[PDB]
RNA sequence: AGGACCGAACCGACUAAUGUUGAAAAAUUAGCGGAUGACUUGUGGCUGGGGGUGAAAGGCCAAUCAAACCGGGAGAUAGCU
RNA sequence: GCUCGCCGGAAGACCAAGGGUUCCUGUCCAACGUUAAUCGGGGCAGGGUGAGUCGACCCCUAAGGCGAGGCCGAAAGGCGUAGUCGAUGGGAAACAGGUUAAUAUUCCUGUACUUGGUGUUACUGCGAAGGGGGGACGGAGAAGGCUAUGUUGGCCGGGCGACGGUUGUCCCGGUUUAAGCGUGUAGGCUGGUUUUCCAGGCAAAUCCGGAAAAUCAAGGCUGAGGCGUGAUGACGAGGCACUACGGUGCUGAAGCAACAAAUGCCCUGCUUCCAGGAAAAGCCUCUAAGCAUCAGGUAACAUCAAAUCGUACCCCAAACCGACACAGGUGGUCAGGUAGAGAAUACCAAGGCGCUUGAGAGAACUCGGGUGAAGGAACUAGGCAAAAUGGUGCCGUAACUUCGGGAGAAGGCACGCUGAUAUGUAGGUGAGGUCCCUCGCGGAUGGAGCUGAAAUCAGUCGAAGAUACCAGCUGGCUGCAACUGUUUAUUAAAAACACAGCACUGUGCAAACACGAAAGUGGACGUAUACGGUGUGACGCCUGCCCGGUGCCGGAAGGUUAAUU
């Protein structure tokens, strides 16, 4: 049993993009920025508990951060985890 | 024309990596020297 | 037999091979097989300590019975087999209790022959007895030097030792080298010579044939530079030196043995 | 069968020309040798400097080798310029 | 956009290594790009990488590393046992179709499979750090059976041609479908079953090994492909309509056969040879202690679980190694057509490119090529370079020889196309049909259809038929090295080195010898038919005299002679 504190820390935000919108409109898949150390089980539990929707499956990828330049100085943005959460055909999250 | 540098990350790490340096007493001296100099990169590990 | 190869190529012109139709043509006995990897002549420091070693065919080690300790139990020679690890052939033998072993095949040994070990064994080839029980003047092989240690002398193909004398707890043996040695009469020996006496009649014929056996080329010292060998140097073909080893010791006639620990067992040196 | 023969891949490098502030700090073009073997190649490992390794040319050991490179003795010494 | 040219065993496609956002979209043209730039692998912003089955991780080990105690060493340290790491090797499981600007065996649709945990049923002797099996292994060669694949025919849809002809033996295109599940074939291996006993397998064993009988003469293991199902499905020409003209919605006919055929599969097979060809786990099996009406095992069912990390992109290259958007280097996989022995070569397909300065002119001279009167090595250090030869079949072929060679010696003849033999022959394959049976993936007969050399005769065109690309120049004397091989990466490839063979010599095993203050290690899990050093260098005929000098070996009387006292 994953604790509510862990569930509350797991999910960072929703991901807004053309691919995410198409996923939602065609497959009932919500795309979320989640924590790096979040597992599929933790994401499923957090989504079910906090969004009150039933989850079918969770797919996750780690997005590596881009190397950018600011005023001719070199920095790197952080890696982050993206989750594709498939809902159970009638949840409408 | 084959050049003298043929990269391989495994061989790089096994020859000059942090654990390779820490294995021996002279590698730990290399690490101490680089820490004293103030190097931003201690080893080839990263 | 000893067969000459027809000269269909310069590498075949001078090849003489020893072919035994009676050697086993299948795989060896698996339970008695062990792995032995090559070394290249390099010791645990990684340095070349013996020169001209490297490459050759992969070989498996056959666990050969040099002790011959199953006393009183008869064994039948299941078959004769090629051993890559020695110049002699081995014989797979089966004991009356169902144990299989490898021994050196002696001259005349053949499938179906019966062999035995112990004081009560008969005096016939392939039988192992203490040299105290073997009659004097006999030809034996695979002779032990310390009782129970296992045979160490006369183990090459065609080799044998002659029991010359017997004085109390000791037997004097004439060795293949021509040496007379003292060995405890309680040490074991097998009767007969080691088979495969035609092994010395083979001619490799080409350099690749020597390379197949793990031998690497031998560069003469005269062909080196003064920094490489004591023999190196010269504008043309010059020697002007007494021959020496790569490390400076005279190499034509100078004696190198020094063992006062075992000098007492040498009745007479080989000459 | 064969360190067999002819000949691509593959390995090498005998001749000529070009290039020689090069396309290239060793190549290109046309020819050339081996091409089932003492062959060739990937990955990993081991041998360390008066040391290694060398089918031996003082060859090779990171474009460096009759003693690698890096730091130190060190501002060596220089009756020489 | 239309033409033209180039690659096409690549200059196409997919990866590993390496790189790391170079990927896609929008926007800008300062700098970068050897020119311009509206374009870019450039700047900026946004987006993009979805897995129980692919890979890693993971279990198992090789070489090798580290290494509790331990042994050794002034110190630092060296070695190493039990162990533990270490792939480049062994170990469970997914396919087809669809889809994005950018991911897909990951998403969707359809259809699968594997391992484990729990719970319910039944039947039950389970149990390891131990035993056995298996995993599990070389080179070469030969052939058969197949398939990927291609070609042609049949079938279906469309067409009737810018210029003579083209309703035909005419033209174009398509004719595709996986894993899984079932069956069990060509082939390969092996005699099955039972009983009794046993010095072997660190003890037991019903297991493996061995001994002795009885009985049955077909049982078992492995195995490509084919066939059925998967699939009333998917895909499918072109059509019925859209397009913000980059791309999209709906329908969808045929969807077969014969022949040819891999270097891929049966095949870790078979034959043969000597140089005699990993390990450990997973896996099958046997038990010991132990537990023993519990655990545990086997089968069925239901349910749960399969985490984590990689996944974009380049990858023979403008993204990797070369300071460069650099004529260099870089491992694996795929392998269409015509001709061809061919993965050579020429021309093409799919696919990808025209190589990031152009425009003119048409001097000398330089570079790379083409042709050349008469002569033909007169050139030059030297035939350097060039020219020349070049294929197949057949005839023919010398000295010398180690009898294998020399030899493709040398030299010569034929070679296109058309018709006939024979509207396509010999050969290969081989349907329907017939017939039989230990009824199947069967046997015998048969020859339809497909494919198809080579030869002879006759004719015929050209200057020329191996017409292009491709593709030995030949002969004679002689030095050196026997030969194949190796060598101065980057001016020397040789006559140098190596070599098989020969000889001398040391070495009796705790070997000589070598690396090590040592412990240890190699030699070698070898044992004088072995190993080390040295010289010579296939083979044939041989290898003469000298021991005075220097070395080595033996001797041990006498002389001299250290520490010691
Ligand atoms: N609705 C369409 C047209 C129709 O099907 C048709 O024309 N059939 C002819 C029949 C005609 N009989 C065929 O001749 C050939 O075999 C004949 C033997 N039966 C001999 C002559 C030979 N040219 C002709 O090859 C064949 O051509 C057609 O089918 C061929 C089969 O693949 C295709 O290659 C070809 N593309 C296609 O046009
Ligand atoms: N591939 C051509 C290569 C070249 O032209 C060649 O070497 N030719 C040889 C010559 C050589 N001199 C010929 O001996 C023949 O006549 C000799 C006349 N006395 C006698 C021996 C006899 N074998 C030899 O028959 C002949 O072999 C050729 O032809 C053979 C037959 O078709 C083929 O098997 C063989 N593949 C082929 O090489
Ligand atoms: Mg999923
Ligand atoms: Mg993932
Ligand atoms: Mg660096
Ligand atoms: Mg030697
Ligand atoms: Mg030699
Ligand atoms: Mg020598
Ligand atoms: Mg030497
Ligand atoms: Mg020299
Ligand atoms: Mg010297
Ligand atoms: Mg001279
Ligand atoms: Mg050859
Ligand atoms: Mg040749
Ligand atoms: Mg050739
Ligand atoms: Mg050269
Ligand atoms: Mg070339
Ligand atoms: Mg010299
Ligand atoms: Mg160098
Ligand atoms: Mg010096
Ligand atoms: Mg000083
Ligand atoms: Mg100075
Ligand atoms: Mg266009
Ligand atoms: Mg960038
Ligand atoms: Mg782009
Ligand atoms: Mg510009
Ligand atoms: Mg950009
Ligand atoms: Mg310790
Ligand atoms: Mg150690
Ligand atoms: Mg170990
Ligand atoms: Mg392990
Ligand atoms: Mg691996
Ligand atoms: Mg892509
Ligand atoms: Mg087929
Ligand atoms: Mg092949
Ligand atoms: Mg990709
Ligand atoms: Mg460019
Ligand atoms: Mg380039
Ligand atoms: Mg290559
Ligand atoms: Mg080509
Ligand atoms: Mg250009
Ligand atoms: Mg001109
Ligand atoms: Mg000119
Ligand atoms: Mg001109
Ligand atoms: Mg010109
Ligand atoms: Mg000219
Ligand atoms: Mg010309
Ligand atoms: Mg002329
Ligand atoms: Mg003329
Ligand atoms: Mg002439
Ligand atoms: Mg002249
Ligand atoms: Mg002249
Ligand atoms: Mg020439
Ligand atoms: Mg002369
Ligand atoms: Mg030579
Ligand atoms: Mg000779
Ligand atoms: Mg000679
Ligand atoms: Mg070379
Ligand atoms: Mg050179
Ligand atoms: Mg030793
Ligand atoms: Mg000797
Ligand atoms: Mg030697
Ligand atoms: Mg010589
Ligand atoms: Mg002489």
């Amino acid at each position: 049993m994953i604790r509510e504190e862990r569930l509350l820390k797991v999910l960072r935000a929703p991901h807004v993009s053309e691919k995410a919108s198409t996923a939602m409109e065609k497959s009932n898949t919500i795309v979320l920025k989640v924590a790096k150390d979040a597992t599929k089980a933790e994401i499923k539990a957090a989504v079910q508990k906090l969004f009150e929707v039933e989850v079918e499956v969770v797919n996750t990828l780690v997005v590596k951060g881009k190397v950018k330049r600011h005023g001719q100085r070199i920095g790197r943005r952080s890696d982050w985890k993206k989750a594709y959460v498939t809902l159970k055909e009638g949840q409408n999250l | 024309m084959k050049r003298t540098f043929q990269p391989s990350v495994l061989k790089r790490n096994r020859s000059h990596g942090f654990r390779a340096r820490m294995a021996t007493k002279n590698g730990r001296q290399v690490l101490a020297r680089r820490r004293a100099k103030g190097r931003a990169r201690l080893t080839v590990s990263k | 037999a000893v067969v000459k190869c027809k000269p269909t190529s310069p590498g075949r012109r001078h090849v003489v091979k020893v072919v035994n139709p009676e050697l086993h043509k299948g795989k060896p006995f698996a339970p008695l097989l062990e792995k032995n990897s090559k070394s290249g002549g390099r010791n645990n420091n990684g340095r070349i300590t013996t020169r001209h070693i490297g490459g050759g065919h992969k070989q498996a080690y056959r666990i050969v019975d040099f002790k011959r300790n199953k006393d009183g139990i008869p064994a039948v020679v299941e078959r004769l087999e090629y051993d890559p690890n020695r110049s002699a052939n081995i014989a797979l033998v089966l004991y009356k209790d169902g144990e299989r072993r490898y021994i050196l095949a002696p001259k005349g040994l053949k499938a179906g022959d019966q062999i035995q070990s112990g004081v009560d064994a008969a005096i016939k080839p392939g039988n192992t007895l203490p040299m105290r029980n073997i009659p004097v003047g006999s030809t034996v092989h695979n002779v032990e030097m310390k009782p129970g240690k296992g045979g160490q002398l006369a183990r090459s193909a065609g080799t044998y030792v002659q029991i010359v004398a017997r004085d109390g707890a000791y037997v004097t043996l004439r060795l293949r080298s021509g040496e007379m040695r003292k060995v405890e009469a309680d040490c074991r020996a097998t009767l007969g010579e080691v088979g495969n006496a035609e092994h010395m009649l083979r001619v490799l014929g080409k350099a690749g044939a020597a390379r197949w056996r793990g031998v690497r080329p031998t560069v003469r010292g005269t062909a080196m530079n003064p920094v490489d060998h004591p023999h190196g140097g010269g504008e043309g073909r010059n020697f002007g030196k007494h021959p020496v080893t790569p490390w400076g010791v005279q190499t034509k006639g100078k004696k190198t043995r020094s063992n006062k620990r075992t000098d007492k067992f040498i009745v007479r040196r080989r000459s």
